[PDB]
RNA sequence: GAUGUUCAAA
RNA sequence: CUGCAUGGCUGUCGUCAGCUCGUGUUGUGAAAUGUUGGGUUAAGUCCCGCAACGAGCGCAACCCUUAUCCUUUGUUGCCAG
RNA sequence: AAGGCGGCCCCCUGGACGAAGACUGACGCUCAGGUGCGAAAGCGUGGGGAGCAAACAGGAUUAGAUACCCUGGUAGUCCACGCCGUAAACGAUGUCGACUUGGAGGUUGUGCCGGCGUGGCUUCCGGAGCUAACGCGUUAAGUCGACCGCCUGGGGA
RNA sequence: GGCGUAAAGCGCACGCAGGCGGUUUGUUAAGUCAGAUGUGAAAUCCCCGGGCUCAACCUGGGAACUGCAUCUGAUACUGG
């Protein structure tokens, strides 16, 4: 059948908003197609620096954007000459000052969103298709993980049909609504056809 | 334990002659009404002999399992083997029991939380609600692993009450090279039973005998140890 | 000191409605030497998950075999399922000549000269299997002598 | 309780 | 232009009660068993039996709303005194 | 013996089995060729012909319907005497002999004191064993001996 | 090596030739077995050597060719 985003159904219960930030009808919509702008301007190029969440707040003097990138050494760079350059461009698209924070991603291979990316950029370079799932999740088994799901569907290893083939170990119970489950959608643009990979971690209730 | 003993109890007893087993016929003296009689004279000498092997295996401090689950001999089984300080089973023998060690230790260890929790722990957070499934669970688990609880390993002997009856345990035990000390009745066979005994189980007070027999022996052994 | 050898590895299949589930399967034989012998089938997702369920199973199995020096006592003959092997002693230094089944059964047995021929069918669990019940019935001259209440007149 | 033919290969 | 190259999304049976796994046992084996059967339940829900013993995803629960009480605040809402 | 054999009565006739003894004295077992018997359909000649029913005809059905369904209907089915020599003629299991745990029947004898014993035939379940498995299992496909028939990839055949 | 179902029990029976044959004693010694003797050419083969520088090659001796025939003996079984 048809499953509802995993984030969506507990976003009120556990998830946080990526946004979390108060404004009424007047620029409700003109904050969102900022955060837009933004976050479109922010993943192109920082591909390389693996960026994974971006949280964006919003207080009635400046623009606070709270980035989750595994490596910070490569978004900042020495003394802060990438960061400051980030910031003045940023600035200009929500047309008020820029606050930048750095979060560090001590735990990746537990992140949904950064395996997820590794995953379709395997698919990009051509690695088997079975072989990088399988190394995703036991990853993720080494280092900590309730349950792991990986779904790579699409025209897989350049077939005329796509498939579906997922592959799940441990634990992951979406129906529980206490349960935390982190969960992420990356695409690869193979040349034979778009590939979607999904990504279920489970890491515990409450 | 004599040949006028047995008789007294009427454990001559056995199967009408139409639910016999071929392999008993060393085993039957004759028949009475279409009922088998074990011959005492074949049983009694030989029982003596299995009485004092089971002494020779808890001179060892050996753990000895008697497994009743026939409703005849229930609480019969129960308080003899507890009155030797043994283990035993009585509600119904789970398969796996002796061979699948490592699943039924996971559900013993459980059930002992269960029982130092339900009593001695706190009841706080009770909730009213579950209360009353973990004791329930707990009282499964006591009359499946109860008995066996404090055994924290493999039975060096097995005493089995009826032969066919327990057939899945003998199989167990024969499995895991144990030794089986089991009462058979015309209708059983004695292939798998190490130390046969010829006799009847479905006499309440015929099962007594045998189980305070053999219960003599272990405390006769654990004295003389001492 | 305990001999391991894998047989043979197979990939089975059980269709579902979505389609085939593929398993493994692999046929391992445990010799410590010395006439003690062992076989064990495992099955699971992975080669080496199959391949440690199988040893797993073999070490709880191993039987013990009558065994003249480094040669047979007997000429055997074992037959399991429509497969017959063949097995017969052979003088010091002939080495082993079997099938490459029967062969490995043979060396972690203890068995150093032998001379082995697989008729029937060639599938290998079912010629380990022949393998080994011959390797059971084969009988030492103590056991004759204690079996016929001879002393040992023979040897 | 009427009738309902067929379907190259990968 | 081709949903018959795809992704994402969605309809459907259907909220249907199912889908499996670890170990044990069985069978030469593919596999089976549990998951069957007697009831029961909204339900593989639960129980008894039973070579199975447990476990997971689904079911349920957790989340939201309403039905009743208690406490806190009292404005912009309330009025027994 | 197999193919087979059902109202009743009579006539002629074959086999089987049980019981207790007399008698012969290995007279046996199996059998290539050979010979006899052998469902149904068919064939020959003479009958007989109610029903059924190939063929054939008409009606329907259907895209078509040389079929299925309907309404009819000849051979044939029946008899006598020949011929044919074939069947999934099957237990898909050649015949004779011995041995090898049991349990519930059916059916026909037969002794004993309501039961018990003892034979013949026959059905079901099932142990060991055997089997690739299904299964067979004292009526074996178990363990053996005697002899005969047959097989040796699928088509062609 | 097989023949219930993979290929494979004649449709069934009778029966001649043929194959096989319960049990005991005597006799024969046909089969059978033992001993002896003759033969089984050489080459080959195999073994232990020798000579070609080695090797192939060549060669000395032995083993083998246990097959056949006769003579003599045994008689447990089979046969008469
Ligand atoms: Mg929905
Ligand atoms: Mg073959
Ligand atoms: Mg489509
Ligand atoms: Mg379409
Ligand atoms: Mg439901
Ligand atoms: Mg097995
Ligand atoms: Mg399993
Ligand atoms: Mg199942
Ligand atoms: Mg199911
Ligand atoms: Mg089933
Ligand atoms: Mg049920
Ligand atoms: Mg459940
Ligand atoms: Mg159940
Ligand atoms: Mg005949
Ligand atoms: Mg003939
Ligand atoms: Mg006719
Ligand atoms: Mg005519
Ligand atoms: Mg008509
Ligand atoms: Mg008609
Ligand atoms: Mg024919
Ligand atoms: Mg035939
Ligand atoms: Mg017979
Ligand atoms: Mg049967
Ligand atoms: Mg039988
Ligand atoms: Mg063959
Ligand atoms: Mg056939
Ligand atoms: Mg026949
Ligand atoms: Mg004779
Ligand atoms: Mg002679
Ligand atoms: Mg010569």
């Amino acid at each position: 059948g048809q499953k509802v985003h995993p984030n969506g159904i507990r976003l009120g219960i556990v998830k946080p908003w990526n946004s979390t930030w108060f404004a009424n009808t007047k620029e409700f919509a003109d904050n969102l197609d900022s955060d837009f702008k933004v976050r479109q301007y922010l993943t192109k190029e920082l591909a390389k620096a693996s960026v994974s969440r971006i949280v964006i707040e919003r207080p009635a003097k400046s623009i606070r954007v709270t980035i989750h990138t595994a490596r910070p050494g490569i978004v900042i760079g020495k003394k802060g000459e990438d960061v400051e350059k980030l910031r003045k461009v940023v600035a200009d698209i929500a047309g008020v000052p820029a606050q930048i924070n750095i979060a560090e991603v001590r735990k990746p291979e537990l992140d949904a969103k950064l395996v997820a990316d590794s995953i379709t950029s395997q698919l990009e370079r051509r690695v088997m298709f079975r072989r990088a799932m399988k190394r995703a999740v036991q990853n993720a088994m080494r280092l900590g993980a309730k349950g792991i799901k990986v779904e790579v569907s699409g025209r897989l290893g350049g077939a005329e049909i796509a498939r579906t083939e997922w592959y799940r170990e441990g634990r992951v119970p979406l129906h529980t609504l206490r349960a935390d489950i982190d969960y992420n959608t990356s695409e690869a643009h193979t040349t034979y056809g778009v590939i979607g990979v999904k990504v279920w971690i489970f890491k515990g209730e409450i | 334990v004599s040949m006028r003993d047995m008789l007294k109890a009427g454990v001559h007893f056995g199967h009408q002659t139409r639910y016999w087993n071929p392999k008993m016929k060393p085993f039957i003296f004759g028949a009475r009404n279409k009922v088998h009689i074990i011959n005492l004279e074949k049983t009694v000498p030989m029982f003596n002999e299995a009485l004092a092997e089971l002494n020779k295996i808890a001179s060892r401090k050996g753990k000895i399992l008697f497994v009743g689950t026939k409703r005849a001999a229930s609480e019969a089984v129960k308080d003899a083997a507890l009155s030797c300080d043994q283990f035993f089973v009585n509600h119904r023998w789970l398969g796996g029991m002796l061979t699948n060690w490592k699943t039924v230790r996971q559900s013993i260890k459980r059930l002992k939380d269960l029982e130092t929790q339900s009593q001695d722990g706190t009841f706080e957070k009770l909730t009213k609600k579950e209360a009353l499934m973990r004791t329930r669970e707990l009282e499964k688990l006591e009359n499946s692993l109860g008995g066996i609880k404090d055994m924290g390993g493999l039975p060096d002997a097995l005493f089995v009450i009826d032969a066919d009856h327990e057939h899945i345990a003998i199989k167990e035990a024969n499995n895991l090279g144990i030794p089986v000390f089991a009462i058979v009745d015309t209708n059983s066979d004695p292939d798998g039973v190490d130390f046969v005994i010829p006799g009847n189980d479905d006499a309440i007070r015929a099962v007594t005998l045998y189980l305070g027999a053999v219960a003599a022996t272990v405390r006769e052994g654990r004295s003389q140890d001492l | 000191e305990l001999q391991e050898k894998l047989i043979a590895v197979n990939r089975v299949s059980k269709t579902v409605k979505g389609g085939r589930i593929f398993s493994f399967t692999a046929l391992t034989v445990v010799g410590d030497g010395n006439g003690r012998v062992g076989f064990g089938y495992g099955k699971a997702r992975e080669v080496p998950a199959a391949i440690q369920k199988a040893m797993e199973k073999a070490r709880r199995n191993m039987i013990n075999v009558a065994l003249n020096n480094g040669t047979l006592q007997h000429p055997v003959k074992g037959v399991h399922t429509g497969s017959r092997v063949f097995m017969q002693p052979a003088s010091e230094g002939t080495g082993i000549i079997a099938g490459g089944a029967m062969r490995a059964v043979l060396e972690v047995a203890g068995v150093h000269n032998v001379l082995a021929k697989a008729y029937g069918s060639t599938n290998p669990i079912n010629v380990v299997r022949a393998t080994i019940d011959g390797l059971e019935n084969m009988n030492s001259p103590e056991m004759v002598a204690a079996k016929r209440g001879k002393s040992v007149e023979e040897i």
